[PDB]
RNA sequence: GGAUAGUGGCCUACCAUGGUUUCAACGGGUAACGGGGAAUAAGGGUUCGAUUCCGGAGAGGGAGCCUGAGAAACGGCUACCA
RNA sequence: GCGGUAAUUCCAGCUCCAAUAGCGUAUAUUAAAGUUGUUGCAGUUAAAAAGCUCGUAGUUGAACUUUGGGCCCGGUUGGCCGGUCGGAUUUCCAACGGGGCCUUUCCUUCUGGCUAACCUUGAGUCCUUGUGGCUCUUGGCGAACCAGGACUUUUACUUUGAAAAAAUUAGAGUGUUCAAAGCAGGCGUAUUGCUCGAAUAUAUUAGCAUGGAAUAAUAGAAUAGGACG
RNA sequence: AGGGGAUCGAAGAUGAUCAGAUACCGUCGUAGUCUUAACCAUAAACUAUGCCGACUAGGGAUCGGGUGGUGUUUUUUUAAUGACCCACUCGGCACCUUACGAGAAAUCAAAGUCUUUGGGUUCUGGGGGGAGUAUGGUCGCAAGGCUGAAACUUAAAGGAAUUG
């Protein structure tokens, strides 16, 4: 475990044996959809909204209070993006290390940095295309990359 | 990587009967652990599991007595064609007269000599002594 | 599980690492790249004739020490020439120079005997008689 | 592959023995011909309809197919009315007792009362000799695509 | 040891254990209700933040983030469930 | 290990450390049996009756020998609390 | 289309740019005819098969052919090289 | 490893051993060899882990989707009897398997051809107080496969079988006087013929054919271009 | 190829030392050492120990993170802080003690769970010299890197531990 560094902590969540409630918990599938929703609008991350709704409001797993994946909501919703957000950061970290190697030609940790990065970005990219979610044309190149983010 | 589920589930076994112990947990439980162990237990050479089930893969708490050697698996799940059963036996078993070689048939997980009874084959799970 | 793919469709990776591995395996090396036929006086056969250059004393390695009476013969079916050697005592004498001798190997596959430096055959005949028989008496040479 | 055209020869492509009479008024001017081939690979629609020629095509061609029937999966169409598959395998080595991925490629003829792309499975079924190297022919395609079309833009 | 209960392990030994090690994983953060009564509305806070929760109508604050749990903001209350 | 017919043949079938229960087989001189007496009424040791226990070389070098004693013989009776079956 | 006993780039004509390949193409070596088989006996293997049967190739090297149902025949012919 | 002056190795005489119409020697090869290692090796220091990390081919890859329960049918061995004039089959019995059902349960699907089987029953009863037992047509079983239409997600494994030269090999029968072999030969009225044979096994990878449904894949419905009518 | 060039200092010159002394010691000191632009790609590049995962046994230290407290000390008016104390939990660099076990042993929580021999996977070795040589191929500006034989010779080389 740990794929490109040689660290092996383990550091996951655990989540709950109760796969409905929490009993406790008011609202409405209705409630927090809205919510959802709204934040999505407000340009989120599907991992901002949990984190979010997790501690100001009470939301303990988004997909149990509504049967279905953040993510899928805000596709179910019109808010898919065009890309996974996972790739996205992959991507956008990469720019920004490259753009560091260019204004540091004297660096080689970078120039490593760079390449694993990358890789990752690539692994990752033939599975989500693979799966019908990228068409089977979909390459990442630096100097397309460069805009893809931003 | 977690490579044959029910490898880790057998070396656990082992390593606890041989450390001299009763009781083993073992993870993570597959349809295909329960049917080893299931047979290790109709023939008594261990005693008592129970399916603990978390919301994942499962757990295993077996109760095992003390006359068992070796339980083992196959790596990679050969194919028998009925007369090479007894060769595998030949290799593998202490005697021609108990510890049985475990395989997967279409008739089912069975050990090798209900194999032979039932006449069907396939591939080999492991063996137990 | 050290090295060996021990999986079930690694077939390929396996012969061919044998094959490959086998090439450090001394005989398979020799058969393989016809050693025997290429090198070696013998053409790759059991024994050869020849013919008798100059007698030969060799000295003997150590920790021994004598004068180890052997011939140069030249294969007739070959050219090459080969330092090879008469047993027994005597033997030396039923030589003489420009006969026609029949050799064979030591028994050691190539390698020398013992404390005889270089020699991988013995003679076995001469002029169609043998040693062992003109030896014991049993048979004579023959004439011219 | 043909598309268009049909009429597109030096020579005059047609059905052979299958006159159509001029001096009689007919709704659908050229007469046609085709058969079934056998065995339960439906004489697809696409060639009944068709304008095509090919006398290669086994429902509309004169070639019958007979032997061995076959699938593979279709990885080349650059070639005009041929196609390349790529039949696999698993071939068993006795000493190490297992296997190794194997493969073929066999060049099979394809009436265009079939339409494929590359990735589809295809069913193909000995004929004569039709080539130098195409001893079958295209007889079911048990694909579609392979979703090229839920590979489509964004929301 | 040698003959121990897999199965029914006291919840003291469990107790201090890993939340993953523990006989079926299930977490150990919690929710509070806090109120700081310059409101009159309590609101619902997760016991590690990261988000620096701030109030319903009042931009006061209520907690700021930390390696763990959420420090809770000054002079407030709070109840667990 | 009897045979053909009736007849138990080969000797010696050796004890077995009701511990493990694996063989307690001749050249572990590193066993152990335990004779703990039948007592009566009020103290009187009762000598000629013991409930016996078998420990084998094995488990006494693991230094196992003292807690798996303790739950044998309250689970036989001797024993009042002592040794808990969880931890 | 021509050719064939007949399919087929077998050949010709026009037209296209295709076919094989690390799952080893292509090239090289074989003191290489392929099999039924032989030898060595825990087994798994390893080595061998020119050679009584099956199949194939040739008749000093090639090429060409007449006769015929059937041969590119050689105890047939024609030419070249030896 | 013997021989440089009393040689247990040479050259002989004596005697003794081993194999014996055979025995030596050279070369090759197989066993010993777990020194080629799938089974089955070895890599701190003895031979051997690339300086390091990424990474395509290749090999590999977590867990989870009909489980459990009930009934019916009939086989093959084994026991306790044997009924019988060495083998027999019923009832009693376990035991090991094969098949079909009902449990919310496609079995590709219609359209007739067929029906072998009972929810049937129409009489009643050979006969142990009767569901022990089958002959038996008039309402009521599908699937057993016919053949015609309409369609079918892909595979690996495994089972049985078809198709399959002889000679080899394993092997049965037979007293070539033995045996290697051979496929002969053996019975009388040996005066006018009687007759057993010439088996079986292997045959593997592929291809065909058939049962299986574990293990391992493969495809399916997410911009609903879904599913049945 | 520029810059720099204090320091120590291959080469070279020396004073001695020696029988000799192309050295050890002393002196002078060139290239170098440092830096930019570009190559080279080797070290005992060392844990002489592949990577992912499972299981198997005790002990106190310590780095990081976290949790748990009417713990200590910081005074101010109690806190809040910070440092410290103690228990516990992940993940680090190591040591200890044992050894069920392993090995030829020295030793080893992996070098263990292997004739009771199969979790997945990459690589390398098959007596010693010949020899990392010859050859081809390729990389390099060069010095050289990678790939890498055979003829021949030879009965021991070799490892660990014991006694001298
Ligand atoms: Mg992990
Ligand atoms: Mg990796
Ligand atoms: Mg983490
Ligand atoms: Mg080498
Ligand atoms: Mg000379
Ligand atoms: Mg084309
Ligand atoms: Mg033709
Ligand atoms: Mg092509
Ligand atoms: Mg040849
Ligand atoms: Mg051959
Ligand atoms: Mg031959
Ligand atoms: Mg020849
Ligand atoms: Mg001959
Ligand atoms: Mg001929
Ligand atoms: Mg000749
Ligand atoms: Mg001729
Ligand atoms: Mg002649
Ligand atoms: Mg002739
Ligand atoms: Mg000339
Ligand atoms: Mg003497
Ligand atoms: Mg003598
Ligand atoms: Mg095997
Ligand atoms: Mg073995
Ligand atoms: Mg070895
Ligand atoms: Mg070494
Ligand atoms: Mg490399
Ligand atoms: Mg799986
Ligand atoms: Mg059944
Ligand atoms: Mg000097
Ligand atoms: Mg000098
Ligand atoms: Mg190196
Ligand atoms: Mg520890
Ligand atoms: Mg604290
Ligand atoms: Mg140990
Ligand atoms: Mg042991
Ligand atoms: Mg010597
Ligand atoms: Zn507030």
């Amino acid at each position: 475990g740990r794929m490109h560094s040689a660290g092996k902590g383990i550091s996951s969540s655990a989540i709950p044996y109760s796969r409905n409630a929490p009993a406790w918990f008011k609202l409405s599938s209705e409630s927090v959809i809205e919510q959802i929703v709204k934040y999505a609008r407000k340009g989120l991350t599907p991992s901002q909204i949990g984190v979010l709704l997790r501690d100001a409001h009470g939301v303990t797993q988004a997909r149990v209070i509504t049967g279905n994946k953040i993510m899928r909501i805000l596709k179910s919703n019109g808010l898919a993006p065009e890309i996974p957000e996972d790739l996205y950061y992959l991507i956008k970290k990469a720019v920004s290390v490259r753009k560091h190697l260019e204004r540091n030609r004297k660096d080689k940790d970078a120039k490593f940095r760079l390449i694993l990065i990358e890789s990752r970005i690539h692994r990752l990219a033939r599975y989500y295309r693979t799966v019908a979610v990228l068409p089977p044309n979909w390459k990442y190149e630096s100097a397309t990359a460069s805009a893809l983010v931003n | 990587t977690r490579s044959s589920v029910l490898a880790d589930a057998l070396n656990a076994i082992n390593n606890a009967e041989k450390t001299g112990k009763r009781q083993v947990l073992i993870r993570p439980s597959s349809k295909v652990i329960i049917k080893f162990l299931q047979v290790m237990q109709k023939h008594g050479y261990i005693g008592e599991f129970e399916y603990i089930d978390d919301h994942r893969s499962g757990k295993i708490v077996v109760q095992l007595n003390g006359r068992l050697n070796k339980c083992g698996v196959i790596s990679p799940r050969f194919n028998v064609k009925i007369g090479d059963i007894e060769k595998w036996t030949a290799n593998l078993l202490p005697a021609r007269q108990f510890g049985y070689v475990i395989l997967t048939t279409s008739a089912g997980i069975m050990d090798h000599e209900e194999a032979r009874r039932k006449h069907v084959s396939g591939k080999i799970l492991g063996f137990v002594y | 599980g050290k090295g060996k793919p021990r999986g079930l469709n690694s077939a390929r990776k396996l012969r061919v690492h044998r094959r490959n591995n086998r090439w450090a395996e001394n005989n398979y090396k020799k058969r393989l790249l016809g050693t025997a036929f290429k090198s070696s006086p013998f053409g790759g056969s059991s024994h050869a004739k020849g013919i008798v250059l100059e007698k030969l004393g060799i000295e003997s390695k150590q920790p021994n020490s004598a004068i180890r009476k052997c011939v140069r013969v030249q294969l007739i079916k070959n050219g090459k020439k080969v330092t090879a050697f008469v047993p027994n005592d005597g033997c030396l004498n039923f030589v003489d120079e420009n006969d026609e001798v029949l050799l064979a190997g030591f028994g050691r596959k190539g390698k020398a005997k013992g404390d005889i430096p270089g020699v991988r055959f013995k003679v076995v005949k001469v002029s169609g008689v043998s040693l062992l028989a003109l030896w014991k008496e049993k048979k004579e040479k023959p004439r011219s | 592959s043909t598309e268009l055209t049909v009429q597109s020869e030096r020579a005059f492509q047609k059905q052979p023995h299958i006159f159509n009479n001029p001096k009689v008024k007919t709704s659908k001017r050229t007469k046609r011909w085709y058969k079934n081939a056998g065995l339960g690979f439906k004489t697809p629609k696409t060639a009944i309809e068709g304008s095509y020629i090919d006398k290669k095509c086994p429902f509309t061609g004169l070639v019958s197919i007979r032997g061995k029937i076959l699938t593979g999966t279709v990885v080349s169409t650059k070639m005009h009315r041929t196609i390349v598959i790529r039949r696999a395998y698993l071939h068993y080595i006795p000493k190490y007792n297992r296997y190794e991925k194997r493969h073929k490629n066999v060049p099979v003829h394809v009436s265009p009362a079939f339409r494929v792309q590359v990735g589809d499975i295809v069913t193909v079924g000995q004929c004569r000799p039709i080539s130098k190297t195409v001893r079958f022919n295209v007889v079911k395609v048990s694909a579609a695509a392979g979703x090229x079309x839920x590979x489509x833009x964004x929301x | 040891v040698l003959v121990q209960d897999l199965l029914h392990p006291t919840a003291a030994s469990e107790a201090r254990k890993h939340k993953l090690k523990t006989l079926v994983q299930g977490p150990r953060s919690y929710f509070l209700d806090v109120k700081c009564p310059g409101c009159l509305n309590i609101t619902t806070v997760f016991s590690h933040a990261q988000t620096a929760v701030t109030c319903e109508s009042c931009s006061t604050i209520l907690c700021t983030p930390t390696g763990g749990k959420a420090k809770l903001s000054e002079g407030t209350s709070f109840r667990r469930k | 290990m009897e045979n053909d017919k009736g007849q138990l043949v080969e000797l010696y079938v050796p004890r077995k450390c009701s511990a493990t229960n694996r063989i307690i087989k001749a050249d572990d001189h590193a066993s152990v049996q335990i004779n703990v007496a039948k007592v009566d009424e009020e103290g009187r040791a009762i000598p000629g009756e013991y409930v016996t226990y078998a420990l084998s070389g094995y488990v006494r070098s693991r230094g196992e020998s003292d807690d798996s004693l303790n739950r044998l013989a309250q689970n036989d009776g001797l024993l009042k609390n002592v040794w808990s079956y969880s931890r």
